[PDB]
């Protein structure tokens, strides 16, 4: 496996030993049905990678200096131009919203399309120009699903943070760190209800 | 032939009263009598009656 | 026949329908009927 | 320009052209294992009911991959509605 | 506050409600001499009404242009705003006691069955044994989810008739 | 000998007591059990039986257009409906005498006539009707629609145009059709009335027959929607300033999205009901282009029911094997379809009085009760049908070996979990819903008002904050004007749902209090027990430890003898007979929740609402007592005037229903022994033995008995009602 | 008129016999059961449906069975 949620716990037979990424947590027993076990799989790695993505997103357009996460799809609202790295991109919401679809439409549809349940997570190939898989996978894959773990579960820290706190996620850092205690989901007024 | 005089057994007849209960078998006529397990219950159909012959395939021990 | 509509009923309609629907009309259905319920086969 | 025919050509074609590579495979494979596996053949026989037996024109299209005229007309449809609700939503709204 | 309900002790209505409640009873104390049983009895009724129109203000029973105090439910607001006192509270105390109830009563069920003739201690009820057990359910919360958790509580699926499908 | 009445039942035919005469009148349209009953006859049969009632429907709109036409006051309503009362017909009775002549004389007439409830007034007006030429042609028209359907009935059922079974089980494409055309392209139809007649007609400008194809709608024509600038028929709206009926105020708008009330009409906005059709319509036609049918594109229905089972098996084999259940049984469809058009026509009575959707229809307060009462009354007995063919299919037609594991065959496994869970949440309901009104009641008595329990209805006020509601002070979501959703619609609806739902002179969202809290949970108790009658019968229907042949002894059958006890009402007939009576108390409660909390808000005295019903004592004195002393007194050793029919009908309600305890509280046997020694005394009789009885007479059956009862039940309920619904509403 | 059946759960205790009010059933000889006896109903033209045959059924459930259908003078035991 890779270790215990609990240490001391067992079981999770249902869940195999050779999942990279098995830590055995299924409480609520949602991996027992094999075929749901194959979507699942799949698709937490798809979460995952979109997940990464989205973080480093969150992160960069604010640590480079050109915005932050939220306060992106402003300009559609507020009437300006898309600025990508500063770059004024020439286009508009709605020939972006086209481009996305085509775009999602044909290249999710595609990885969708292959069945192989090996290679609809994993293909590799093109998707492997440097060829890292070569000399062990397991680790790098463990890593890819352990650090993409970290990333969903960041993801959703950003959007809970500027829900409540109301601030971009390296603003809201420093105000932990400045004061701690006095800087915490706690006071905050949404997190706890007393 | 049949559960031994005496024995509880769990009815397994669908139209009987005492169905998932259990009951005393009486008797078992050791003939060829269709129902020859002779079952008592101490609760009692809408009827009153307390007791059944059950077919050997409709008692459990 | 007068005015515009041409279907305008005349104010002694009242004094007939009425009368035929709820004393002649029901009399002839009861007693048909009566005829074909007791009817033999 | 942008006059309608911007919006309206632009939809009908992404929606055709997307319906004609991407989910065209997908397509067929929903309409094979939804009619002839789980449901069965329907219109047994007798009667005038030849009504809701297939067609015949809608099964004849040399386009290749089977893009028969009803596909034509519906992601076709389907993109006709993108580009008039595109175009009304910039209307008002 | 919460939903347009005055405090009854800022309520007007609620005022004239106690000012012409008593002016009806101190109506009917005149037409009775000074000392007389009727007498000591209004004045006693006429106290008791002015205790009660107090009491119910200094609870904080918001009351509405009525004049009547209203009470409040959900127990976010209950408790956010000091009114827990009303249906909240009160909702745990007949939970406790109808639970004490019910497993009290299942205790002495379960006891007489098996027991010679179950069905002879249920009509001529054993007072002395009933007696033991109505102190037993004093913790029934403790003793009932101990059950859940050992699968007692509740009979086998296949140990309980059903009606013919 | 063997009579030919009963042609259907062989065994009623040959019956020598009057049973037959009576049974043949009630086994007469259920084919499924006639003589010789083919599945593809049934069906024909059913599909001509089908078109006879829509011949009926129509042929009944047109009388009462003819009549409202002939004998009505229409012009008159329209050009003043605040004064005018609609004139429904004319009172032609060769008994009335002189004082009942004159009195009946109203809503300006020269003769006695009958004021209309019915609100057809109010809703030919708005949709664009404004003369009486108008009545006479839309008379016709339906009438010729009528025929049509009345040969169309014949056509089907002549060899050669008789649909084949097959053609009776296409679904995919029947609800294709029905989706697309019978709601789509009949609402777009709508719209399109709407836009060209009924909005012109409220501006004030003649577009009938003779000018509709060159009256352009909107003045820039199909432009702006050719051209995707659909926004153009949004521009200029009718203003506040607008008369209905007239060009003052009018605007050039033909589809809006503005919300809220006309000023004067104080009903939606037609333009926003143009809108409305024509957004449903697109729906519909896309929603209808969905199942497979004869091309290839399509959805087969069976696939997705058997596609649709839950991976942890909690639902066993799902729907899977549930398609033929359906399309081979015609009690599961009636039942679903029952229980839909129930539910929606209580929609029509919960959202026609809080909005009002035709002119004038809140100033006639008498109608707008009249029409509540009617679809919430006809809403209920719908319900019951539901549950009751659902009965009739677990026992006609369910197998249970094709349905084994399906979410339907495990339901009956968790039968008495289903039977007993409602029990308790009735007895809950019933145990405090009541115990809080005598304990207010007793405090009513003792003079200790303060000391009577009134919880607060904080969860719907909360939903009324929701949508706008400020009075209660939450200040949440549209209560919020910076919230988000308040923002979003700040620019469409918005600004109107506020004006209207703010305003205390009409019905939208009325404020509630503690005595609102108390009768919502009894309807709930009604509700909620009325389900348990109807399922524990359906449930039941085929099974029980009593009666585990049921299914043997059918559905309508009397008991099982006095065996085991009583077997008495033991058939799931009677768990409809018995659900029926709790159904009225369910609606009783509501139609009187209605007609008080707005007898109150429309006499100005809101605060006789708010307090005499927190006890049970004010419902009787300040509502059935207080209200019913005008209607009573209709007739009196002085006089009479023109509310004399409500109380001669308000007593007959009593009549019918007192009439109606006989056939419940007596049973078979008492008369039936009377009816023997009737039998001998006529034939002793001289000159009376000469006439002699074709049918042996016998007593009324006992599941026959039951049904009469309950028909005079009923009846009265509704009558003794009826009357003071109307009266007291209209005596003032 | 009625239809009385008669189920191999039947004991030949002729209680149902010796209650029906109408001479419908009767006793006739059977092997499987340690009574060597069978209730038959020879004559359901003169049932009345009074089901008092049931209520003298010992068996579980019901070995004889009283399905009311049909109504005729008999049936409806009419002296008229
Ligand atoms: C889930 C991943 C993700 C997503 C959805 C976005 C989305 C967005 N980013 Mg961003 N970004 C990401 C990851 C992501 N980023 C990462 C990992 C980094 C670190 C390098 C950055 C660094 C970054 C900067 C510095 C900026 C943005 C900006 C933006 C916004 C402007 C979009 C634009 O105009 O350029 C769209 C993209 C292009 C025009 C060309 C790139 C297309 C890609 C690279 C081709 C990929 C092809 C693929 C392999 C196969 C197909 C936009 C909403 C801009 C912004 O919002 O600031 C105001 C901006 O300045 N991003
Ligand atoms: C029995 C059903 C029931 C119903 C119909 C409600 C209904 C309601 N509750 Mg609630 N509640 C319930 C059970 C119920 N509660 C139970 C069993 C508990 C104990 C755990 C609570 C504890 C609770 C709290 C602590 C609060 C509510 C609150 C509320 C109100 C708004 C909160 C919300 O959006 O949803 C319902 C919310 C819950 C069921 C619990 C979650 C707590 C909410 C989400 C926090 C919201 C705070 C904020 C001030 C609410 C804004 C309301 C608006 C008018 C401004 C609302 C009318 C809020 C309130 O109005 O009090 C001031 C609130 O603070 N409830
Ligand atoms: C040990 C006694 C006992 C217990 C533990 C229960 C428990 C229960 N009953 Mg029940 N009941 C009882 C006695 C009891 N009942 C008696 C004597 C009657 C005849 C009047 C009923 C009639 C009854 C009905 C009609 C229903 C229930 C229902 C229920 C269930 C719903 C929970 C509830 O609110 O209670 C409900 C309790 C009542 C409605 C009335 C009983 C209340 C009495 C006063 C309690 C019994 C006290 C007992 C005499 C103490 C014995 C002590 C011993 C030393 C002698 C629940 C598990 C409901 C159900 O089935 O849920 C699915 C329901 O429909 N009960
Ligand atoms: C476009 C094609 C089409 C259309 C328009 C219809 C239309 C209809 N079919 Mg049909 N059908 C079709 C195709 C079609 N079918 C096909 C292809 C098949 C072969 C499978 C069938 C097989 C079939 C059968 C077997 C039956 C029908 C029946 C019916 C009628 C239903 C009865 C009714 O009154 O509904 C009317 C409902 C609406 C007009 C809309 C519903 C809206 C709800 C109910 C209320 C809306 C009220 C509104 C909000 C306010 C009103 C205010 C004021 C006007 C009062 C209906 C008129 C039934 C019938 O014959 O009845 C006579 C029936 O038995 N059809
Ligand atoms: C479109 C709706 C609809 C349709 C097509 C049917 C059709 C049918 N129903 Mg039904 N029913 C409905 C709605 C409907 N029902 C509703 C809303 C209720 C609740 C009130 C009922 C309650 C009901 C019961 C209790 C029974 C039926 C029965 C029947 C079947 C034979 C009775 C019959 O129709 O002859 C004619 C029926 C009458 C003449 C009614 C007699 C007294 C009425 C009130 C007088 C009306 C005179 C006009 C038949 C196939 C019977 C059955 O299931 O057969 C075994 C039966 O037991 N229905
Ligand atoms: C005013 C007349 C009336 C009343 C009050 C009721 C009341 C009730 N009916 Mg009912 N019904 C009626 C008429 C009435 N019915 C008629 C005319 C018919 C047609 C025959 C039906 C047919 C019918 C059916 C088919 C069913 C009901 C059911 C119910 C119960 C629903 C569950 C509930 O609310 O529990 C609430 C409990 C109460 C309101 C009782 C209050 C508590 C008592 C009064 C206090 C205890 C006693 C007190 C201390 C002192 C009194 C006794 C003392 C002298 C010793 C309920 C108690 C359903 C049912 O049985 O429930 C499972 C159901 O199946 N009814
Ligand atoms: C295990 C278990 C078992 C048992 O049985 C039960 C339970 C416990 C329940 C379970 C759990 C589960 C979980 C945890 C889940 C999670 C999920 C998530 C969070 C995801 C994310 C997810 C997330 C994600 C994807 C993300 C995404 C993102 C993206 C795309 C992008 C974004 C962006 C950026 C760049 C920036 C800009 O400016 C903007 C944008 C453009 C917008
Ligand atoms: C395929 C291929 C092939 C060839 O051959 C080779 C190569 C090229 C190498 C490959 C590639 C790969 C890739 C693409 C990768 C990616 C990665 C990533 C991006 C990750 C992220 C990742 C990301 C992540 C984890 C995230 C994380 C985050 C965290 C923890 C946290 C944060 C935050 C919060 C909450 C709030 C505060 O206030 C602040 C902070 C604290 C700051
Ligand atoms: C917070 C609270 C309320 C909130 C209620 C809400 C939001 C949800 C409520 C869910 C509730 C009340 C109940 C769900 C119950 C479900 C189950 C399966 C529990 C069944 C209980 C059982 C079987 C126990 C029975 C008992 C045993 C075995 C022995 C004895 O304990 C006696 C007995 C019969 C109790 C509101 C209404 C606001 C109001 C304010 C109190
Ligand atoms: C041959 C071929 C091809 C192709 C071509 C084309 C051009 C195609 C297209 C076709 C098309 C072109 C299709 C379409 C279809 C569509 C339809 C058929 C429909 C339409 C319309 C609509 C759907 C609309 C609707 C509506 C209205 C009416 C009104 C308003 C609202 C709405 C909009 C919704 C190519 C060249 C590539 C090459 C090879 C050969
Ligand atoms: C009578 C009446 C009624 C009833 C109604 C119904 C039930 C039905 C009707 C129906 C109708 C009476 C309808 C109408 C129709 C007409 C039309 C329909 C025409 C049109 C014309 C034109 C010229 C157009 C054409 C077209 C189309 C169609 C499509 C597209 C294209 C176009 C536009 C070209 C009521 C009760 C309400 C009341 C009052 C009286
Ligand atoms: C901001 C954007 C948010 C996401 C927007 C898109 C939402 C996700 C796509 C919705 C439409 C999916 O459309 C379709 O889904 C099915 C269901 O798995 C996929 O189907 C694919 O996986 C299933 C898994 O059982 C296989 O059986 C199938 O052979 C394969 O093609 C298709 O590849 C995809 O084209
Ligand atoms: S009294 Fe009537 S309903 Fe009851 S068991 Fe006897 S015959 Fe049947
Ligand atoms: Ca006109």
């Amino acid at each position: 496996r890779a270790g215990n949620w609990l240490p001391g716990s067992d079981a999770p037979a249902w869940l195999p030993d050779d999942l990279p990424g098995n830590y055995g947590f299924d409480p609520l027993g949602l991996c027992k049905d094999p075929a749901s076990l194959k979507r699942f799989t799949e698709s937490e790695v798809i979460h995952c990678r979109w997940a990464m993505l989205g973080a480093a997103g969150c992160l960069g357009v604010e640590a480079l200096g050109f915005g932050n996460w939220y306060d992106a799809p402003l300009w559609a609202i507020n009437g300006g131009s898309p600025t990508w790295f500063g770059i004024s991109v020439p286009f508009d919401l709605n020939t972006l919203l086209a481009v996305e679809f085509v775009a999602m439409a044909a290249a999710e549809s595609r990885r969708g399309d292959e069945t192989d349940a090996a290679k609809r997570i994993y293909p590799g190939g093109a998707f492997d120009p440097l060829n890292f898989a070569k000399g062990d996978i397991e680790t790098l894959k463990l890593k890819e699903i352990k650090n993409g773990r970290l990333a969903m579960m960041a993801c959703l820290g950003f959007v809970a943070q500027h829900a409540a706190t109301g601030k971009t996620p390296l603003q809201a850092l420093g105000d932990h760190i400045g004061n701690p205690w006095g800087s915490n989901f706690a006071t905050n007024g949404v997190s706890l209800p007393f | 032939v049949g559960p031994k005089r005496g024995s509880q057994v769990k009815i397994l007849r669908p139209e009987s009263y005492w169905y998932n209960q259990t009951g005393k078998v009486v008797s078992v006529d050791q003939s060829g009598i269709l129902y020859p397990v002779v079952v008592r219950f101490e609760t009692q159909n809408y009827a009153g009656v307390t007791t059944n012959n059950f077919a050997l395939d409709e008692v459990q021990p | 026949a007068a005015g515009s509509y041409p279907f305008v009923p005349p104010s002694w309609a009242p004094s007939v329908f009425v009368p035929l629907t709820g004393l002649v009309l029901p009399a002839i259905a009861m007693a048909t009927l009566f005829v074909y319920i007791e009817k033999d086969n | 320009g942008l006059e309608p025919y911007l919006q309206v050509c632009a939809g009908t074609a992404t929606m055709l052209a997307v319906g004609r590579f991407a989910f065209l495979p997908l397509h067929r494979r929903d309409l094979e294992r939804s009619a002839a596996t789980a449901g069965p053949k329907t219109t047994g026989s007798t009667y005038f009911d030849s009504l809701q037996q297939e067609a015949s024109f809608i099964t004849s299209t040399n386009d290749p991959a089977g893009f028969t005229l009803i596909d034509t007309m519906a992601w076709g449809a389907l993109g006709h509605a993108l580009g008039f609700a595109f175009l009304a939503a910039s209307s008002l709204q | 506050d919460i939903a347009g309900l005055t405090p009854c002790s800022e309520s007007a209505a609620y005022a004239k409600r106690l000012k012409n409640e008593v002016k009806g009873l101190n109506k009917r104390l005149k037409n009775y001499e000074a000392d007389s049983a009727p007498a000591i009895a209004l004045k006693a009724t006429i106290e008791r009404t002015q205790n009660r129109f107090a009491n119910y203000a200094k609870a904080g029973l918001l009351c509405g242009a009525d004049g009547l105090p209203h009470l409040i439910s959900d127990p976010g607001l209950a408790l956010k705003y000091g009114h827990a006192g009303e249906v909240f509270i009160p909702t745990f105390g007949f939970l406790y006691v109808a639970g004490w109830i019910g497993y009290v009563g299942r205790l002495y069920l379960n006891m007489v069955k098996g027991e010679a003739k179950p069905t002879e201690k249920e009509i001529i009820i054993d007072v002395p044994a009933a007696l033991r057990l109505t102190w037993q359910g004093a913790t029934w919360p403790v003793q009932v989810v101990a059950e859940l958790r050992a699968n007692t509580l509740t009979e086998k699926a296949e140990n309980i008739t059903i009606s013919p499908r | 000998a063997t009579k030919l009445f009963p042609k259907f039942s062989q065994g009623l035919a040959q019956d020598p007591t009057t049973r037959r005469i009576w049974f043949g009148l009630a086994v007469a349209h259920d084919f499924e059990s006639h003589d010789g009953m083919t599945e593809e006859n049934l069906y024909q049969k059913i599909f001509a039986s089908h078109f006879g009632q829509l011949a009926i429907i129509f042929l009944w709109t047109s009388g009462n257009l003819f009549h409202v036409a002939w004998q009505g006051n229409f012009e008159q309503w329209g050009a003043d409906p605040i004064h005018v009362r609609p004139i429904a017909h004319a009172i032609w009775d060769p008994h009335f005498g002189q004082p009942a002549v004159e009195a009946f004389t109203r809503g300006g007439a020269s003769g006695p006539v009958n004021i209309s409830t019915s609100g057809v007034y109010q809703w030919w007006y708005t949709i664009g009707m404004r003369t009486n030429q108008d009545l006479y042609v839309g008379s016709v028209f339906l009438a010729l629609v009528s025929a049509i359907f009345l040969f169309a009935s014949w056509l089907h059922l002549q060899p050669s145009f008789t649909p084949s079974l097959s053609w009776f089980k296409d679904a995919e494409s029947r609800l294709n059709h029905h989706l697309s055309g019978l709601f789509g392209v009949s609402s777009l139809a709508w719209t399109g009335h709407l836009v060209h007649v009924a909005i012109p007609e409220s501006r004030g400008k003649h577009v009938g027959w003779d000018n509709f194809l060159t009256q352009l709608p909107h003045p820039q024509g199909l432009t702006p929607f050719w051209t995707g600038n659909w926004a153009a028929y949004a521009q200029n709206p009718d203003s506040a300033s607008h008369v209905f009926g007239t060009s003052d105020g009018a605007g050039e708008a033909i589809l809006t999205f503005l919300g809220g009330f006309h000023p004067q009409t104080q009903s939606l906005w037609l333009t926003d009901m143009a809108h409305h059709h024509l957004a449903i319509a697109v729906i519909f036609i896309v929603a209808g282009h969905m199942y497979r049918t004869n091309f290839g594109i399509g959805h087969r229905m069976s696939a997705i029911l058997d596609a649709h089972v839950a991976p942890s098996g909690r639902l066993g084999a799902g729907h899977k094997g549930l398609f033929e259940t359906v399309n081979n049984s015609l009690h599961f469809q009636l039942g679903l379809a029952l229980a839909s058009v129930g539910t929606i026509c209580s929609l029509v009575a919960q959202h026609m009085y809080s909005l009002p959707p035709y002119a004038f229809l809140a100033n006639d307060f008498t109608t707008q009760a009249s029409l509540y009462t009617h679809h919430q009354y006809i809403a209920g007995f719908i319900m019951c049908g539901a549950f009751a063919h659902g009965a009739i299919f677990w026992i006609r037609d369910y197998d249970p070996e094709q349905n084994k594991g399906n979410v339907l065959a495990r339901m009956l496994d968790h039968k008495e979990a289903i039977i007993s869970h409602l029990s308790w949440v009735s007895l809950f309901l019933g145990f405090h819903t009541l115990g809080l009104y005598v304990h207010n009641d007793v405090m009513q008595a003792f003079g200790t008002p303060e000391k009577q329990i009134l919880i607060e209805p904080v969860f719907a006020q909360w939903i009324q904050a929701a949508h706008g509601k400020a009075f209660y002070g939450f200040d949440l979501l549209l209560s919020s004007s910076s919230s988000s959703a308040a923002s979003a619609s700040q620019t469409l609806w918005l600004p109107g749902w506020l004006d209207a739902i703010n305003n205390n002179q009409n019905s939208l969202f009325l404020t509630i209090g503690p005595g609102d809290f108390l009768v919502h949970h009894a309807i709930a108790l009604g509700l909620h027990t009325t389900t348990l009658i109807l399922v524990k019968g359906a449930l039941d229907a085929r099974g029980s430890k009593l009666m585990p042949d049921k299914k043997d002894f059918g559905y309508s059958f009397p008991c099982d003898g006095p065996g085991r006890g009583g077997t008495c009402d033991i058939s799931a007939y009677d768990a409809f007979y018995l659900a029926v009576f709790w159904m009225l108390n369910t609606i009783g409660w509501v139609t009187f929740y209605f007609h008080w909390k707005h007898l109150t808000l429309w006499q100005g005295n809101v605060s006789q609402f708010d307090e005499s019903s927190t006890y049970l004592m004010g419902w009787l004195r300040d509502y059935l007592w207080l209200n019913s002393s005008q209607l009573i007194n209709g007739y009196n050793p002085f006089g009479m005037n023109s509310l004399s029919v409500w109380a001669w009908i308000f007593l007959f309600g009593h009549l019918v229903y007192a009439t109606g305890f006989m056939f419940l509280i007596s049973w078979r046997g008492y008369w039936q022994e009377l009816i023997e020694t009737l039998v001998w005394a006529h034939e002793k009789t001289p000159l009376a033995n000469l006439v002699y009885w074709k049918d042996k007479p016998v007593a009324l059956s006992i599941v026959q008995a039951r049904l009469v009862g309950l028909t005079h039940f009923s009846v009265g309920y509704v009558f003794t009602y009826a009357a003071f619904l109307i009266a007291s509403t209209s005596g003032k | 008129s009625h239809i009385v059946k008669i189920y191999d759960t039947c004991i030949g205790c002729t209680q149902c016999v010796r209650a029906c009010p109408l001479d419908v059933l009767e006793m006739v000889p059977w092997n499987g059961c340690k009574a060597n006896q069978m209730a038959s109903a020879p004559r359901t033209e003169d049932c009345v449906g009074c089901k008092r045959c049931e209520t003298a059924c010992p068996t579980d459930f019901l070995s004889v069975r009283v399905y009311l259908g049909s109504e005729s003078t008999r049936s409806m035991g009419l002296s008229y």
